[PDB]
């Protein structure tokens, strides 16, 4: 498997929530904190997130599920996870 | 005095030669499992000659060299016995094992340990082609935990997974429960039968042989993940996969079914022992073909398949028919094999993920691959004149077409329908449906090192049995007058259970959704044995160790009995003899009753 | 500070000090030479010569010779034809048993 | 440390004589010694009773 | 031959002359014929210059034999000094028959392979002969103990005759 | 890319391996050597008969020329 | 070369070997107060050799 | 800490999922039952008795503990998973790299060299952030196990040592 | 006979006057070759001892023995010299002393013929034992169990010295000869039993049986390095030793009396193993298995059969090399970690990967897995004990089940497994420890080629 580097996951991030009908491209931003100007619910929070688990193939801890909230924050914890460095 | 006896021997001496040039450390650490692999190409080369020379002649070799040690009328002697059984069990070892080795270069093309990998193969592989070929009952025991202890190791092979130790470990209880009844076997011939060498027991005909044969029974049923005795072999899929696929699959676990093949001419003369036999295999089959139809993971399924084999394979043996048995143990060879090296390719390639609802669409994606899963799906089920035919279907006329019991005749029909179930379950999540692996495909099967070795095991088992059959001399009496009816239940069932199981299936693509079944909650947790007989027995001899045993006993009761309360005693007495008062009044008192008593009363005067 | 006593001294390393330390003492020249002791007197002279001596060690509880006696004493037997071994050991004509 | 110390040594100092372990101590101790000896013994008294007759076979044991 | 026919009794082999009728050639034998010239062959050239070189300076070595000397059914009571030559005589003995019964074996063990298929019937008189010693070597050192000795061989013994000849008092009646 | 793999130090154990196959040969393949050439220098006794009026040496009961040096030399 | 300080530190190595020479010699001193039945057990008496006295010495 | 109701329910959510993914396997089934199990979650959101919806919540698990999977899906990496620490055997600890005999280091100079660096800024960043440490610990011992960054610049956040140089989770 | 006593006894003023540095060289230098002068001893005759005078002979269950003693001795010098270096030259040159002193009783003990010798020196094995236990033993309840050690032998010793006597007053001599060639069946006479129970007890005692065992776990833990090898792996051997010359004169009694302590072995074989399944402290987990392998043995000699004794001597030798290997295991981690909790450190493979393969064979050894001698041993029992009963196969089977069980316990728990991570002291191996592991593994499988040198006199 070839090194997969934090620019292939944001790449593959905001596809998803682009993906996801409720967030709209157009008002995709790195850092689009979910709730507070896109408007998503909170128990669709924990939908996304396992969204991600199975894009990229993994489990997400509750701990953290409910932490990881920014797109940004998304790619930030993928990365350290799998040591995501380049 | 041909070159058979010589050069049948030197075969061993070959892959042994491997372990010394790596215990030298000069080995070539970079390219080292190239260099076993060829070693053992040209092991299999050399197994040939043996084999041409026994279908023409038919010379069967017994190798008594160097005397180990003579013990009064035992003569302990390191001898190997090239039977027809061994004589063609290792040219398709040899072969089966040299198609995992240019697989196994493929799938861990990337653990840094891989040269110590190769290395613990050979060594099981030693183990095995000296267990097989054992003239004495010694060196038979030598291979029967030779290969045990090596599958303890590599099963253990990512020694961090603490589940790995825990199936590690298992493994080698469960075949330590054999080994009880190993050495009732030993002790019993040596006693009464005066020796270890196959050729006195044989000559010596213990036609009474109950303790024995019970003792040859426990060992297969072990070695053999017998019920009972199973659940070490499905959960031996925590090792990694080519290691599953050689030992687990069609080569050692085999070794517990051979051991009564080799003591089938006192096998038959008893009618009690045989009984269970079949029994034993009766039982096996359903239970690990009825887990098999509700498990997730590939190595879960494959597994449980082959242990539904070995099952089938004493019921063969039940009955009569050893050289039927060693018959499917050679068909076993081929198309299990693949089927686990098959599962490796789509894990390997697609991430690593052994969960079989995440596959899907794989038809097209692997042609190669989905051509040899579906090849040896058919050759497991025993589609007619295709490697399984010749044995499975020939197995089931033949137990059918004799005094057996009633129930264990009807167990095989179901199992052999369960086989096609199952079967059918792979075929369908895996490949015959839509992706549903993570979005990012690493589809790949195009490394020539897979394709050479799967297509090396396809083209044995395309023909197979076609030529082992027409070869080997005729040497079992062949049923002829089958009532049709039954002749072909050999066919009628499998087919039944493909269509039930392919509706069944497709029953998924249903949008209704159902709360599961009580059977299903029973058969997808393993049967239910796992969750109560590996945590019941368990606890309790665990905790008598510590509550009972060694705190009651040896820390509380052993060291109060005789050592504690005798110092007790000596303090408690010696404090009174030393608390005296120091006025002699009392000790000039002391010695007027002293005198007293010596004078007169304790008669010292007369 | 119940006692005037001494702080329990830290495990030195034999490494730190010499990187080629074999863990036989602390002096250099002596630890290399204690290398060439143990293996030479161990592996080298007592295992190796020790095993051809007991490898090679003459005829031992006369395992050989009891095997020359029987094939001589088998050959004369069926030669005769009388039974091969007796079942009696202590020619019986001699022994006088109590009544 | 403690849970080494509470299972090798701070037993027997706080070990008290009750009928709860002394009959534990006695079902665990003599209990399986004289089974077994019953059962050994009754083995040992049917195997001889049969060849001071000749009711066993041992025409091939020898290396006993 | 190094070792003796009239111990080791060997049947002669009856090897069937090869006699094929089909056309395409037979592979075993050029197998066999290239393992002649590639392996047989020279190791023969080897041994061939081994025994030559061994003939060369031939040096000589013979078996010990041991007199017969007064075992312990004649042996006075104490008198250990008679007692160790009966001993020892009798350990000698003890040894040889142990390797009585292991010839017998190995010619039991023999017939197996070499009859083959014909082992239950072929070779009856190598069971019996086993049976034969077998029974005999029971008699004579069986159930001696592992601290057994000439004097427990004696009364070992001892007890057979008197049992016997108390039978034979009760047959004759 | 290639990083740095981290992996506890196996030069004191490759050492110590080499050690081994250093002193063991030592005497190694001289013995086999040795074992080898009497072998093919005066080779093995044959089982000859006792001749008359010469009761052999105490030695001279064993077939193996090493078997009777030993014997010869120690017992 | 040192001579007079490699034998202070080296006269160790010496006691030993000769103890096995000294225990040799013990072993064959031993040994012949042990003769008495030397050539007298009729297993192993045989007439004695021209020249040679004592059997086993 | 505090497991407030809320984390519960999306705790109830997020695995009954997981297991929903396990039962009906095809995609399309899955995006169905779970479109349908979101609407049955989200319809009662509007409920001030918080005891109604523990009550609601008493028999919501007690029927996914009869509707759980008996093998649910687990991605292999966590634990359950077929590769759990499957990589933990190779992964060994830094400190033990300075056993390192000196012609093993010297083979690797500069990435030696670099490591004498990160343990030239461990030993004056420990005194550094121990120091911030006990100057706002909080009184009566840490209540959480929560760490605090780094305040002032420069420095280092306390008890970063072994995260930061934790051996990476793929290390062949 | 004096070849090898005198330069052992010699060897001392050699360690005494050594130089200062020199004394753990020139000690290793000699003793191995004594045990090289030794292995010249194992050679055996036909039937008759190997005798050299009245007061020493051997026979061959010896002379195995007696290699395996001088094979010893250079082990624990070379595992000793890592714990004692901070010591001052005196004390060190004691120390030496005592085990050399120690392996000449030993030496004195199995090469003596007559009964009341062997048992001066059978006795006179404990006091350099108890002051290796007390003095250099690092513990504090080592005090309690050198205490146990040498008070549970002695009252078995005392009885069998009052037996030992009554013998010579009422038999003449107690020469091994002599009371072999004049045995008479001793008769069931109530006073006979009691003589029985002397002349066995003895023995029992330092060949912990059920019961009688509780010294071997406080004396072995509390016991340093050398003292655990040396009261392991001989100690131990010299009960079997005076069983197999003394029950010469306990026959016919022994057919009847050897109950009750068959049931206290075979049973107590179970149950000791049971105890290592639940062990917290290596060293004492390996000191119950010796209970264990031991309690095997006493089975195979109260049974007295020819292939009983002829596995008993077989593991007689394998379970003293491996249990000296396996405390060389404990200890060789033990200051890295200075503890003795087994869990302390787990995951030891991944830090030191050849310990992992020393401690590997190590335990194949100790499971009997053929063709160890370990498994020659257990495996010639079984059938003797077999022969002697059906049933105690179910017992003898199910030991070598537990055996497989916690012999692979101590693998997976310390050397497998995620390594504990805040321990950082551990160092790579030294090449003594790992040349000290190869001394002992790599004779075992020599030893393998040829059985029929360490079968015993049965053979
Ligand atoms: C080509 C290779 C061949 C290899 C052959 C196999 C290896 C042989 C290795 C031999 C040396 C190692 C073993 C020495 C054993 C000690 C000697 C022994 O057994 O008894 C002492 C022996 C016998 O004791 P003795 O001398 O009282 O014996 C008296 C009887 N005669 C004289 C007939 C032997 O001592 C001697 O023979 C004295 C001379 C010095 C011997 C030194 C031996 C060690 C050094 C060699
Ligand atoms: C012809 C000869 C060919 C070369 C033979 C070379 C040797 C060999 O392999 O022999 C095979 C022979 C095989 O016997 P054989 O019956 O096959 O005859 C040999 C000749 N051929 C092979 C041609 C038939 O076996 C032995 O010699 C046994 C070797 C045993 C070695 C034991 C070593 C023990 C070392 C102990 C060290 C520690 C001591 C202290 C501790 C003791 C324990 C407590
Ligand atoms: C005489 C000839 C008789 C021939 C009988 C042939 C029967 C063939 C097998 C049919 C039943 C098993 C089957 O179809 O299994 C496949 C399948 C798996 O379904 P499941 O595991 O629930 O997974 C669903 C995922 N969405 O669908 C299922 O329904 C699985 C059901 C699991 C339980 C099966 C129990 C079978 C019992 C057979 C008899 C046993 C002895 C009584
Ligand atoms: C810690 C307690 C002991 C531990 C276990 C030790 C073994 C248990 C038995 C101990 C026996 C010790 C005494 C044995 C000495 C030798 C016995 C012997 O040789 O047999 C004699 C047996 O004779 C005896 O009476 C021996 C003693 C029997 C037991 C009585 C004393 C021993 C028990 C109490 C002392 C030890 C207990 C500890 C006390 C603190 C034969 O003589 P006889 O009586 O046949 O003489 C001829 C004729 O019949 C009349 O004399
Ligand atoms: C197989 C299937 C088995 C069966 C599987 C489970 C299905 C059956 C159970 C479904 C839930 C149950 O009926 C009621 C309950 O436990 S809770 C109701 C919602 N009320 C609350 O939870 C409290 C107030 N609300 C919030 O806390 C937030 O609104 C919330 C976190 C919910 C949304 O996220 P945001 O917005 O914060």
């Amino acid at each position: 498997a070839p090194p997969l580097t934090l620019e292939a996951i944001k790449d593959r991030v905001l596809y998803v929530l682009k993906l996801y009908d409720k967030i709209d491209p157009e008002k995709l931003s790195v850092n689009s904190h979910f709730m507070k100007d896109l408007g998503l619910d909170s128990l669709d929070q924990v939908e996304i997130i396992m969204a991600m688990e199975d894009e990229f193939g993994f489990e997400i801890p509750d701990i953290d599920a409910e932490k990881l909230m920014c797109p940004q924050e998304i790619v930030d914890y993928i990365a350290d996870k799998k040591d995501v460095y380049e | 005095m041909n070159p058979f006896a010589s050069l049948t021997l030197t075969t061993l001496i070959i892959l042994t030669i491997p372990i010394m040039m790596s215990n030298s450390n000069i080995y070539k650490t970079n390219l080292y499992p190239n260099y076993v692999k060829t070693t053992v190409s040209y092991a299999f080369t050399l197994s040939l000659v043996p084999l041409l020379m026994f279908m023409h002649t038919g010379q069967e070799m017994i190798i008594s060299n160097w005397h180990w040690m003579t013990l009064q009328t035992v003569e302990l002697s390191l001898s190997f016995k090239m039977d027809y059984f061994s004589v063609m069990f290792i040219p398709v070892a040899l072969f089966v094992t040299w198609s995992i080795m240019e697989f196994s270069m493929w799938y861990m093309h990337s653990d840094p340990f891989i040269n110590r990998f190769f290395k613990y193969l050979v060594l099981f592989l030693i183990t095995m082609m000296i267990l097989v070929t054992a003239n004495n009952l010694f060196q038979l025991f030598i291979g029967w935990e030779g290969v045990g202890i090596m599958s303890f190791l590599l099963i253990g092979w990512w020694h961090g997974r603490t589940d790995a130790n825990t199936a590690a470990l298992q493994a080698i209880l469960y075949n330590r429960i054999g080994d009880i009844g190993f050495v009732l076997s030993m002790a019993w011939f040596l006693t009464h039968s005066n020796a270890w060498d196959l050729q006195q027991i044989f000559m010596l005909n213990n036609e009474c042989p109950n303790m024995p044969l019970i003792g040859l029974l426990l060992a297969a049923a072990g070695k053999s993940a017998q019920f009972g005795l199973h659940p070490w072999l499905p959960s031996a899929m925590e090792g990694p996969t080519p290691v599953s696929a050689l030992l687990h699959s069609s080569t050692m676990v085999v070794a517990g079914v051979f051991l009564l093949i080799r003591f089938y001419p006192l096998m038959e003369t008893n009618k009690l022992v045989q009984t269970m036999t079949l029994c034993l295999g009766a039982i096996t089959t359903l239970f690990t073909a009825l887990c098999a139809i509700t498990q997730n993971d590939i190595k879960k399924i494959v597994a449980f398949s082959t242990s539904s084999q070995l099952g089938l394979m004493m019921v063969t043996i039940g009955i009569n028919q050893p050289h039927l048995a060693f018959l499917h143990i050679c068909m076993h060879a081929f198309f299990k094999a693949m089927l686990f090296m098959c599962s490796g390719s789509i894990i390997h390639s697609l991430n690593d993920e052994q969960d079989i609802r995440k596959m899907g669409g794989l038809y097209k994606a692997m042609p190669f691959t989905t051509t040899a899963l579906i090849i040896g799906s058919l050759a497991l089920t025993g589609m007619p004149y295709l490697t399984g035919f010749y044995s499975k279907d020939l197995i089931i006329e033949a137990v059918n077409m004799s005094y057996t019991n009633a129930w264990a005749l009807l167990m095989t029909l179901i199992a052999t329908s369960l086989t096609a179930a199952y079967s059918t379950r792979i075929i369908f999540f895996a490949f015959l449906g839509k992706p549903r692996f993570p979005p990012l495909v690493l589809i790949n099967e195009n490394n020539p090192l897979l394709i050479n070795s799967i297509k090396r095991l396809l083209i044995g088992s395309i023909f197979a049995g076609f030529i082992i059959s027409n070869n080997i001399p005729p040497m079992t009496v062949p049923n002829t007058t089958m009532p049709l009816y039954m002749k072909m239940t050999a066919l009628i069932v499998t087919i039944m259970g493909f269509m039930l199981a392919l509706e069944l299936n497709n029953t998924t693509y249903y949008l209704k959704f159902k709360y599961p079944s009580q059977t299903y909650k029973f058969s997808n947790m393993l049967g239910y044995y796992p969750s109560i007989m590996h945590r019941l027995p368990t606890y309790h001899n665990l905790s008598m160790s510590q509550k009972s045993a060694s705190s009651l006993l040896d820390l509380i009761w052993l060291e109060t009995i005789l050592p504690k309360t005798t110092s007790f005693i000596q303090m408690k007495m010696s404090i009174m003899v030393s608390n005296q008062k120091g006025l002699i009044k009392l000790y000039f008192l002391s010695f007027l009753i002293t005198i007293m008593i010596s004078m007169t009363l304790f008669n010292y005067h007369e | 500070i119940r006692l005037q006593e001494d702080p329990d001294p830290e495990d030195e390393n034999l490494y730190e000090k010499n990187p080629d330390s074999h863990g036989y003492d602390k002096d250099p020249i002596v630890d290399l030479w204690n290398m060439r002791v143990v293996f030479f007197f161990g592996f080298s002279i007592v295992l190796v010569l020790g095993s051809t001596f007991v490898a090679y060690l003459p005829d031992y509880r006369m395992q050989e010779w009891a095997r020359r006696e029987a094939e001589r004493l088998v050959k004369y037997r069926e030669a005769n034809g009388l039974p091969l071994m007796e079942s009696n050991c202590f020619d019986p004509n001699k022994i006088q048993l109590p009544e | 440390i403690r849970w080494t110390y509470a299972r090798s040594a701070n037993i027997y100092p706080n070990f008290r004589p009750t009928p709860k372990t002394s009959l534990l101590g006695a079902l665990f101790g003599i209990g399986p010694l004289f089974f077994w000896y019953y059962v050994f013994k009754t083995d040992r008294d049917k195997k001889e009773k049969l060849i001071q007759e000749g009711k066993l076979d041992q025409t091939f044991n020898i290396s006993y | 031959d190094s070792w003796d026919k009239d111990v080791y009794p060997e049947p002669p082999r009856r090897t069937p002359a090869p006699a094929p009728q089909t056309s395409l050639p037979n592979p075993v034998t050029y197998l066999t014929k290239i393992f002649d010239l590639l392996v047989d062959r020279p190791v023969t050239l080897a041994r061939e210059f081994i025994e030559q070189q061994h003939a060369k300076n031939r040096y000589y070595y013979y078996h010990r034999e041991f007199r017969r000397v007064p075992d312990i059914t004649e042996c006075e009571e104490k008198d250990i000094l008679c007692m160790f030559e009966a001993e020892m005589q009798w350990r000698r003995d003890y040894k040889v028959d142990q390797e009585i019964v292991n010839i017998i074996q190995e010619r039991l063990k023999a017939c197996q392979q070499r009859e083959g298929e014909s082992y239950r019937q072929n070779c009856a008189k190598e069971l019996e002969q086993f049976t034969q010693v077998s029974k005999a070597f029971q008699d004579r050192y069986s159930d001696l103990g592992a601290h057994y000795s000439a004097r427990k061989c004696l009364a070992k013994q001892k007890q057979r005759m008197l049992a016997e000849r108390k039978a034979a008092k009760e047959a004759a009646a | 890319k290639r990083l740095f793999i981290i992996k506890p130090s196996g030069f004191y154990d490759r050492r110590f391996l080499k050690l081994m196959r250093f002193y063991i040969l030592l005497t190694g393949i001289p013995v086999a050597i040795g074992i080898t050439l009497v072998n093919v220098f005066i080779g093995e006794a044959e089982l000859a008969d006792i001749p008359e009026g010469y009761v052999p040496e105490h030695w001279e009961y064993f077939k193996h020329p090493i078997s009777r040096w030993i014997a010869r030399t120690f017992y | 070369m040192n001579v007079l300080q490699i034998v202070r530190d080296h006269w160790v190595h010496i006691l030993v070997p000769v103890g096995f020479v000294f225990g040799c010699y013990l072993d064959r001193r031993s040994d012949e107060k042990l003769t008495a039945f030397r050539n007298k057990s009729l297993l192993f008496k045989r007439e004695l050799r021209p020249n040679e006295e004592v059997t086993w010495k | 800490a505090y497991l407030t109701h809320q984390q519960k329910v999306l705790r109830l959510y997020k695995r009954a999922l997981r297991h929903l993914e396990s039962w009906c396997v095809h995609r399309d089934k899955y995006r169905y039952f779970a479109c349908l199990m979101r609407a049955r979650f989200d319809e009662h959101k509007n409920e001030k008795d918080m005891v109604k919806a523990t009550q609601l919540l008493r028999q919501a698990e007690e029927e996914f503990w009869y509707g759980q999977h008996p093998q649910p899906y687990i991605f292999p990496e966590s634990p359950g998973g077929t590769s759990y620490e499957r990589y933990e055997c190779y992964k060994v600890p830094e400190w033990c790299l300075d056993d390192w005999h000196p012609s093993e280091k010297a083979m690797y100079p500069d990435y030696f060299a670099k490591r004498e660096q990160w343990k030239r800024l461990r030993r004056e960043s420990w005194e550094r952030e121990v120091k911030q440490l006990q100057e706002e610990t909080p009184p009566g011992g840490p209540r959480t196990e929560a760490l605090p960054p780094a305040r002032k610049e420069g420095d280092l956040p306390p008890l970063w040592w072994h995260i930061v140089t934790r051996p990476r989770e793929r290390p062949m | 006979m004096l070849k090898i006593i005198i330069p052992t006894t010699m060897l001392l003023p050699m360690t005494w006057m050594s130089k200062h540095n020199m004394i753990w060289i020139n000690a290793t230098v000699h003793s191995l070759l004594i045990s090289l002068i030794s292995l010249s001893l194992l050679n055996q005759l036909g039937e008759n001892s190997l005798n050299f005078s009245l007061t020493f002979f051997s026979d061959s269950l010896s002379a195995p023995l007696l290699v395996l003693t001088t094979w010893l001795l250079p082990l624990m010098l070379m595992a000793s010299q890592s714990h004692l270096s901070k010591e001052t030259t005196t004390r060190k040159k004691l120390y030496i002393t005592m085990l050399i002193l120690l392996q000449l009783f030993l030496i004195m003990t199995f090469t003596a013929t007559e009964l009341i010798l062997f048992y001066i020196l059978f006795e006179a094995t404990l006091v350099p034992t108890l002051i290796i236990i007390t003095r250099w033993g690092n513990q504090t309840e080592r005090l309690n169990a050198g205490l146990y050690f040498l008070f549970y032998t002695l009252a078995g010793s005392l009885p069998l010295l009052v037996a030992l006597v009554y013998i010579q007053n009422t038999t003449g001599s107690l020469n091994f000869l002599i009371i072999h060639y004049w045995s008479h069946p001793l008769s069931n006479s109530w006073s006979n039993i009691f003589m029985w129970l002397a002349c066995i007890m003895a023995f029992m005692v330092k060949m912990p049986l059920y019961g009688l065992h509780l010294w071997l776990p406080k004396a072995h833990v509390e016991a340093p390095i050398a003292g655990s090898m040396v009261l392991a792996a001989v100690l131990l051997k010299l009960g079997g030793y005076g069983m197999m010359r003394i029950t010469t004169i306990l026959n016919p009694l022994t057919n009847y009396m050897a109950y009750p302590f068959l049931m206290l072995s075979m049973w107590g074989m179970i149950m000791t193993s049971s105890i290592c399944l639940r062990q917290t402290d290596l060293k004492s987990l390996i000191a119950y298995s010796s209970v264990s392998h031991m309690a095997l043995v006493i089975v195979a000699i109260m049974i007295q059969t020819p292939w009983s004794f002829m596995g008993a001597t077989a593991l007689m030798i394998a379970h003293g090399l491996t249990s000296s290997m396996l405390f060389c295991l404990a200890n060789t981690n033990y200051e890295r970690v200075h503890s003795r909790t087994m869990i302390l450190a787990r995951g030891l493979q991944t830090l030191l990967p050849l310990m992992a393969t020393w401690w590997l064979m190590a335990s194949l050894t100790n499971l009997a897995l053929p063709p160890s001698i370990n498994l020659i041993g257990e495996l010639f029992i079984i059938t003797a004990s077999f022969s002697w009963s059906n049933i105690t196969i179910i017992l003898m089977g199910m030991n070598m089940m537990i055996t497989a069980l916690y012999s692979l316990y101590m693998l997976i728990t310390t050397q497998r497994g995620k390594y504990t991570h805040h321990i950082n002291n551990i160092k790579a191996s030294f090449t003594r420890e790992n040349a000290l592991m190869a001394l002992h593994i790599l004779p075992l499988l020599l030893l393998t080629l040829n059985p029929k040198m360490i079968l015993g006199p049965l053979y």
